[PDB]
């Protein structure tokens, strides 16, 4: 296995809570597919008549185009659409979850054929949540060992998602904040992931969608709000992050016309945010950073929104803790020697931090870097005066880039150890 | 963001 070989045939797979990012090291950007599968059950004979036999026999479809093909036909898709990693962990005995993960592992390899004889298998590098227990590592290794009989696979390794971000950013000493649909992971990196400093929050992009849905109902779009794809489009289009929420709300109630907006959902369907509710745009961006505001609590009191802790194995995911407090807690839980190395660089990653400021709104609205700096200046002025905060260039692709760098560089002489939790396995 | 300048490459290649 030469150096040139590894620059062609390293293959990265990032298993996100809502999207899998995947493909060879030679791609300029990864491909993406939703982390879900559709079971084909209870279908009318009218519909089943025109489905290929091999697909009907399999009874489970993955791939965005393919799931879209059959979604209209399934009447009850809450029961039949399975999301195996919606909180980052597939439970040990959840057989449907692990079947969907194996099908996704198969589909992603199947998108990249062979046409060069000096190829003898991929070198696969998989990224999983820092929340993943030991049994998840074993089950993922098992999936790729089984698929090695269907595809040429030379070697396989696994690493945690926050470490991959640090590698992609060329940052050996830092604090990573990685936020997707399901949760936020906060972890210090000093030549390795410092486990004792991991802090997890039970909020993500799903919470921004949840409050968008409730705003839409209040405006009068309850029927639209029942469609998850539509809530997602509205969230991305109209969400705003305040510099400081109370100041942003006062501005939008004094001059609501600055903040009214419209969203086209289809050639026929359009949504309008009117004057009375224009200020609520700031709730959609704020909720991931800090949910402790009366205007958010109002929906909780109505039993229309949940903000709560969760427990997965040995880790508690905190519902209410704000992002700044999580950074400060993470540092407190590691030694002073490590703190002095990593506290200089805070790095935000993941799609939940993608927010942009519309032209003209710089007085009241913020991007994620600014919102986090404001929070740190309030809760720890000393830290704030010495730290640099940044957002990765491609928020959804950073983990995958670090996975392919890791797979390229990790020595092939380093065999997997259950004790150190690093190394290669060879099918 | 190039591989040649990435300090992690030397760190990872040193592992035994
Ligand atoms: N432009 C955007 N504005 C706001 N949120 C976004 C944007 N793009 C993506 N997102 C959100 O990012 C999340 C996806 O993050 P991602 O990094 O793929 O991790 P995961 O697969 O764990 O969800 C989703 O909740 C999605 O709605």
């Amino acid at each position: 296995i030469s150096d040139a070989y590894r620059l062609k045939y390293t293959f990265g797979v990032d298993f996100g809570t809502s999207y899998v990012k995947y493909g060879p090291i030679t791609l300029n950007e990864p491909k993406m597919v939703q982390t879900r599968g559709l079971f084909l059950r209870d279908l009318p004979e009218s519909v089943k008549m025109r489905i290929p036999p091999d697909v009907l026999a399999r009874g489970l479809v993955v791939g965005d185009e393919e799931v879209r093909k059959y979604l209209s036909s399934v009447r009850d898709v809450q029961r039949n659409l399975k999301y195996p990693l919606k909180d980052g962990v597939a439970r040990r005995d959840d057989e449907e979850a692990w079947r969907v993960l194996k099908e996704l592992a198969r589909y992603t390899l199947a998108q990249f054929p062979v046409s060069d004889p000096e190829f003898a298998g991929w070198l696969v590098a998989v990224a999983l949540s820092a929340l993943a227990p030991d049994y998840m590592y074993k089950a993922i290794f098992d999936i790729y060992d089984e698929l090695a009989s269907e595809f040429k696979i030379y070697a396989v390794t696994i690493l945690p998602q926050p470490l991959a971000v640090a590698i992609a950013e060329n940052a050996v000493n830092c604090v990573i904040v990685e936020g997707g649909h399901g949760n936020i992971q906060v972890a210090p990196i000093s030549f390795a992931l410092i486990r004792e400093g991991l802090v997890a929050l039970n909020r993500g992009g799903a919470e921004a969608n949840a409050i968008t849905r409730e705003i839409l109902k209040d405006i009068g779009y309850s029927d639209i709000a029942r469609e998850e794809y539509a809530v997602e489009v509205v969230k991305r289009a109209v969400g705003l992050v305040p510099r400081r929420l109370k100041e942003a709300i006062r501005a939008a109630k004094s001059d609501p016309d600055r903040f009214v907006t419209k969203v086209r959902l289809s050639p026929v369907v359009e949504v309008e945010i009117p004057r009375e509710y224009a200020w609520t745009r700031f709730l959609i961006g704020e909720i991931v950073f800090d949910p402790n505001h009366e205007e958010i609590k109002s929906y909780i009191e109505q039993s229309r929104l949940r903000i709560e802790n969760a427990v997965i194995g040995d880790v508690t995911l905190y519902g209410e803790m704000d992002v700044a407090s999580a950074i400060i807690t993470s540092l407190r839980n590691v030694s002073v020697e490590i703190q002095e190395r990593v506290a200089s660089q805070i790095i935000l990653s993941g799609g939940a931090f993608s927010w942009r400021v519309p032209p003209g709104m710089e007085d009241v609205a913020a991007d994620s870097v600014t919102r986090v700096k404001i929070a740190l200046e309030e809760k720890s002025p000393a830290l704030a005066s010495k730290v640099e905060v940044r957002l990765v260039s491609e928020p959804q692709y950073s983990v995958w880039r670090g996975a392919v760098i890791y797979g390229y560089a990790l020595p092939l002489s380093l065999e997997w150890s259950d004790t150190t939790r690093e190394g290669w396995r060879f099918p | 963001g190039g591989i040649g300048e990435n300090e992690w490459v030397k760190i990872l290649r040193s592992k035994r």
